[PDB]
């Protein structure tokens, strides 16, 4: 679920919200801080 | 004609050992020599795909393919025992003093120039702003890199150790004292005394420090990690390793010393930021960064040319970080 | 009777032994101080034969030292991430870059070819002016084996090269390949003015080769850019 | 008292006159033998007032001289043949332009701005060769106003700048704006070493600059690439 | 007449062995046989750049390209137990006699003449200036490197060993007993006299040396470092390595004997800089310097031609450093 | 529960972290923790683990 194709993965919602200013919709801004809750390495790939 | 030497080294004053780690109970803290060690574990670990990924693999047929076939490593891992809350971390530290004399260097000139250049800065202030900001992350358990975040207290007993026997003991509350801010004190100036005491070769001085941390029952601690050699892994094979001295788990002593010199708040940037560690173009790890850039006139070899070839002295905060830097040590040279 | 091959150096023992009934002598080779190799060549060995014996481990110097000291590479790709568009071997970094992912804001990005990469977005007109002012020249890595202040474009820093430094570009053996002769006529001099910087030691007719000079022969050599 | 703005001079008449009771003199100013303009300016006009009576003309002239000897323009284009994406100001042509209109075949193109146009289809990884070879300089059109026997790299045909022909590069007064002791920091000289080039004829202990040292002083100005 | 060998090499005299770590207690030191051996370890190491950039203040964007892909290393390293404090360290040293045969040389007028020379120097004074100066070297833990830097009490233990047990015992306050200057001492002069009884050849001298350093609990101890295949690159990681005999920690015999010949004050450079290792063109390394040049007249080779060949007989001083790189050995010929 | 959980442990622009400072903060002053802590607090309170 929330494939990237869809634009509702972390990635591209986190890329929106802090880059463009597109901040989403509020479950999706709780979904987003939950990945942040979570912790992990969110850099480049490979 | 005075230039710089093409061989100049310092070895290093305030040698740390490698911490190890024990556990026991809270208010057990006072009878904390027969706490047993901290030992490292293993433990598998099933991942998934949680980073990110090239526009060329986001189809989701691939990326199902993906998540289908797990990963499987086995992981070194440190807890304390589900009947113990304190982490105990236990090193000693030598400081030695003779800060200014290089290990090797290879114009004579040179040298009677940098040994005159400390002499000066030694009679114009001795080394105690160095020593108390040094008793300061002494004082403070900085040396707990990630023990320390998210923890109830830390206390930090600290004996100087002049026979075989302790000859003063010292007794910190180490959340009072923030990792921010240089105050001052009377037991942590008397400790600052015994640190310069030390570094201007006045004396002898051996500590004990050993900080107590209350975490909580079975939570994780975090030792020094080690570095692994992976030639075609053996079906799942061990993708992190901790440091450990003889079955008890252990901080590297350059880690220690890399938390015991976080003392430069000097650096143009900022000060807002917090202290960082005494480099030249003082640089942090997590940040990316090199704060003292070269391009600005305030890194390691800039300053200590224009103080020693060219006699410009410079901000006494700038002094105190270059004899930081020479108390680190270093090859600075060619 | 030392052989030189550029910066390296051949010599043989001062007094010979006998290997297998045939008089022999052990040939050491140098890379100015460092000992690189020794060798137990027989006599009735032509110079040549010498020189082929140690041509291996002098060409094996070179590759190293052709890899380790290979200058930068900045890639230009488009705004997904992969695709490569383009590549510039640069001898400097932009000053400008700090860790980026790019994305589709915009349709041009400047990366470093190290991994965790910097990059920054660009619009082909001021990637062409990185390109052009920031590129290396196709022998940059001999400034990996050059000591830093005979590089250097302050002159109050700078101090001319010595013979050994300025026979690692000037030389028939040396890492360029270019004679005393056609570094003579680079400069505009003659070849025996130029062979007055070659000497070795300031009592035999040596003087010093000049900044401008130097720094002009670097450039025409094609070892430093020297904007 | 005559005046000195770079390659430009302004002399008085020798001999002066009355216009409307008071004393004037006649300053004519010359680029070299060319005499531009002539004016009759008072007595007590200082010096700087003479400077800004001619700087006008001479302005003028260098605009005109900056148009006219301006570099040539290469443009990348895409396979349609407008939208530029790319302009490079070249001091040489690279050497396998030949008539072309762009096709979709190939998606780059390197053509001319002149309007028969030349061009190329290239892969943005040959333009950014081209362009790192062929760039032209900030300050190129200064060559135009140089003999071109003193900025040619063989050192048979070469000869070494007048102290006129290095008024235009080098002086407060020169196109480059570029003092003689910056140029002399520029070439890792003292500005008294340097200021022996400068003097005009060679009784008046005037040495001439060197070939290398010429061309690595038209590297560092800006004026020729000297590749 | 009478030109210098073109051959010529002599065997080293006080022959020490490997010197052994291991750790214990302070004031167990006297049942110090069954102290455990200091092992090596290995740790990882992660550092950033600390070393002069080349390109001084350009590319500051290198500089951080630089600290994001830090250097990664695997660093050999020995300390001691969190239980112990004290270094101990042994080795046995045996002074043989005979400092003036070479082991090789051509010419046998030579080589008569050069036993002579050192025939008439014994007759003129014993070895008693060099056994001096090399019990006091003994005496003063010198042989330990850097482990006798910052140490709170160094004690060192000499046996003299006749047969297969103790003839005799000497205990040195190694702190006391400075590395500067050389003092008088009867326990010191005894340790001498049995030292220059040594070198006489007129008896057969072994000695055991103990020296015990209170370092501190799990402090770090220095071995020597052995080389290393530039391993930096290619595997990468391994950049140290300490010398072990059998998984203990120890320093080499040269290290050891490089130390004890630390007798050197007569340099025509200073004295107040104290003693320096005897060499032909008596040189440190570590101050990348050569004292007793060629161009002045006091390295060993020019003093030893006058003093065989022309018979101009050096300094007293002279003398003294000349016979103690006879006994120190080495090549000394045409190269 | 520890608390900082928008501030990244290991990061390479400066920019990039003071915007994602501050765009968590704006959530944070926006509504608090409460609705994460409370889903958190179901799955502490049915023993899902």
């Amino acid at each position: 679920y929330r494939q990237p194709k869809q634009k509702l993965d972390f990635y591209t919602l986190l890329d929106n919200w802090v880059l463009r200013d597109e901040a989403p919709a509020v479950e999706q801004q709780h979904y987003v801080i939950a990945n942040l809750i979570r912790g992990g390495v969110f850099g480049e790939a490979e | 004609i005075l230039s710089t030497a093409s061989v100049l080294a310092f070895e290093r004053k305030l040698d740390p050992s490698d911490a190890l780690m024990s556990a026991g109970a809270w208010a057990q803290r006072d009878a904390s020599q027969e706490w047993p060690a901290v030992t490292v574990r293993e433990k598998s670990v099933r991942g998934t795909i949680s980073n990110r990924l090239k526009t060329k693999d986001r189809d989701p047929a691939k990326l199902d393919a993906s998540i289908q076939s797990p990963n499987l490593q086995t992981v070194d891992v440190a807890n304390l025992p589900s009947d113990a809350d304190t982490l105990k971390v236990r090193f000693t530290l030598r400081v030695l003093g003779g800060a200014g004399t290089p290990s090797a260097c290879n114009d004579a000139a040179y040298r009677d120039k940098l040994l005159q250049t400390v002499a000066t800065y030694v009679n114009e202030q001795g080394f105690a702003e160095l020593a108390r900001r040094y008793a300061h992350n002494l004082a403070n358990a900085r040396f707990l890199w990630r023990n320390r975040v998210g923890a109830e207290a830390v206390e930090v007993r600290i004996n100087h150790i002049r026979q075989g026997e302790v000859a003063r003991t010292w007794r910190f509350d180490a959340l009072a004292i923030g990792l921010r801010d240089f105050k001052a004190d009377a037991e942590l100036d008397a400790l600052a005394e015994l640190i310069a005491s030390g570094l201007s070769g006045s004396g002898h001085v051996l500590l004990e420090v050993v900080a107590f941390a209350r975490i909580g029952d079975g939570q994780e601690v975090f030792p020094s990690q080690e570095l692994i050699l992976d030639k075609g892994d053996k079906k799942g094979q061990k993708s992190k390793t901790l440091y450990s001295v003889r079955d008890a788990a252990a901080i590297h002593s350059q880690k220690i010393g890399n938390a015991l010199r976080t003392i430069d708040t000097w650096y143009p940037d900022e000060d807002g930021l917090g202290p960082i560690a005494v480099e030249p173009y003082g640089s942090v790890t997590s940040q990316g960064k090199a704060y003292r850039q070269p391009k600005q006139k305030l890194d390691f070899y800039t300053l200590l040319d224009n103080w020693v070839l060219r006699d410009e002295a410079p901000a006494v905060e700038q002094q105190h970080y270059v004899i930081a830097n020479l108390i680190r040590g270093g090859v600075f040279g060619e | 009777n030392a052989i030189h091959i550029g910066p390296f150096s051949i010599t043989p023992a001062a007094r010979g032994l006998h290997y297998g009934g045939l008089p022999h002598h052990q040939w050491t080779l140098y890379y100015g101080p460092r000992e690189m190799a020794i060798k137990t060549l027989p006599d009735s060995y032509t110079s040549s034969e010498v020189r082929d014996e140690f041509s291996d481990i002098i060409a094996e110097f070179v590759i190293d030292a052709r890899h380790r000291y290979a200058p930068d590479v900045l890639e230009l790709v488009n705004s997904d991430g992969d695709a490569v568009l383009a590549r510039v071997a640069v001898s400097r970094l932009p000053e400008a870059l700090s860790g980026c992912i790019p994305d589709d804001r915009f349709p041009y990005w400047l990366l470093t070819a190290s991994r965790p990469r910097l990059g920054l977005p660009v619009t082909l007109n001021e990637y062409t002016a990185l390109a052009v002012e920031l590129s290396a020249p196709p022998l940059a890595w001999i400034t990996g084996l050059l000591p830093g202040e005979v590089l250097t474009h302050d002159a109050e820093e700078w101090r001319p090269p010595t013979s050994w430094e300025l026979r690692h570009v000037v030389g028939e053996g040396s890492f360029t390949g270019v004679s005393g002769a056609a570094a003579a006529a680079l400069l505009g001099m003659s070849a025996t003015n130029f062979r007055k910087y070659t000497a070795g030691d300031s009592a035999a007719n040596r003087q010093k080769i000049s900044f401008a000079a130097w720094h002009y022969l670097l450039d025409r050599l094609g070892v430093k850019r020297a904007s």
